[PDB]
């Protein structure tokens, strides 16, 4: 089935929506959507509070579909709604190319190839170029 | 160099990017007890959303259904992060008499007719081919 | 909450008949007023703001 790993633990919750997006020149992403149950009280009413509090911004998030790796990215932008008795939370997770996108750097790159500029430029996050 | 010391402008851009970190809205019902700088706190909830949040504005929303609903606002949308709004043209101006530089450079006080300011003077730097 | 109060609606059923020998006015002259007053007026383009009344009701 579909198993959401966050920070190494398999994190038994209930996903109502999962959508993994992957394009041709863009950072691939993955939206989750969970439901935190409120109407079933007792021991599993605060034990589900412990499982959502582990969703800090920037954690290893892994999705596995039919015992194959689906997404494997870091977490950004945890939104929660809480309308009425509903209390949903929405996750997003971005690839390792998210470490490259909002910090203005400056280099020069004299006497280098087209590939040696760029494979040393993706290497700052741990992304391994294949070419 | 935008200001005298860049401590305050470095603090200011770091603070205006923090306000984009947590942003949302709390739809309440009908009170005038709130203001855009009140810094309210969420206490009785689960471990996800508990803590003090500083407001950004209030919306009143009178209508037939829903009654009166004072919506609170948290967070600021985005920012351009310019030191000043950029002008990237070449302009021409006339030299303006003589006035010594109070900033103790050798800057030559000119006018700019793109501004309609005949009275006020603008100190400008001089570019020479050689200087040394 | 209270949202809106729907307007009071009145239901009422009538009957006309002109062949019994006390009844001599034809019922089309009596229905040429109900069909007229419960429809859009030619002057303004609106209904007629009726007012129903009974002796002690």
């Amino acid at each position: 089935h579909i198993t959401l790993d966050i920070a190494g633990q398999r994190s038994t919750l209930g996903i109502r929506r999962l959508r993994v997006q992957q394009l041709i020149n863009e950072i691939p992403l993955a939206q989750l959507e969970l439901h935190i149950p409120t109407d079933n009280h007792g021991a599993a009413d605060n034990a589900v509070q412990h499982e959502v509090s582990r969703f800090t911004l920037g954690v290893r998030v892994g999705i596995a579909q039919d015992n194959k790796p689906l997404f494997d990215g870091y977490l950004v932008q945890k939104k929660m709604q809480l309308k009425g008795k509903e209390w949903s939370v929405r996750l997003e997770a971005r690839h390792a190319l998210q470490k490259l996108t909002f910090l203005p750097h400056s280099r020069v790159f004299r006497q280098q190839d087209d590939s040696t500029v760029m494979k040393g430029l993706l290497q700052s996050a741990g992304v391994k170029l294949t070419q | 160099l935008p200001e005298a010391t860049l401590q305050t402008l470095s603090n200011s851009w770091l603070n205006y990017q923090q306000m984009t970190g947590v942003q949302g809205h709390i739809v309440l019902a009908g009170t005038r007890d709130f203001a855009p700088g009140e810094s309210i706190t969420l206490s009785g909830f689960g471990a996800g959303l508990d803590g003090t949040a500083m407001l950004s504005g209030v919306n009143q929303q009178f209508d037939t259904q829903y009654g009166w609903r004072s919506e609170l606002v948290i967070g600021l949308p985005a920012s351009m992060l310019e030191p000043a709004p950029p002008v990237r043209s070449l302009h021409i101006g006339t030299v303006a008499g003589f006035t010594a530089d109070p900033q103790h450079l050798d800057r030559i006080a000119i006018h700019l007719p793109a501004l309609n300011l005949p009275d006020s003077l603008i100190f400008a730097r001089l570019s020479k081919p050689w200087a040394s | 909450r209270y949202v809106i109060s729907e307007p009071v609606g009145l239901n009422l059923t009538l009957l006309f008949d002109s062949q019994m020998p006390g009844n001599t006015t034809p019922i089309e002259t009596q229905l040429a007023m109900l069909k007229s007053l419960c429809a859009v007026d030619a002057a303004t383009g609106s209904p007629y703001f009726l007012r129903i009344t009974w002796g002690k009701m």
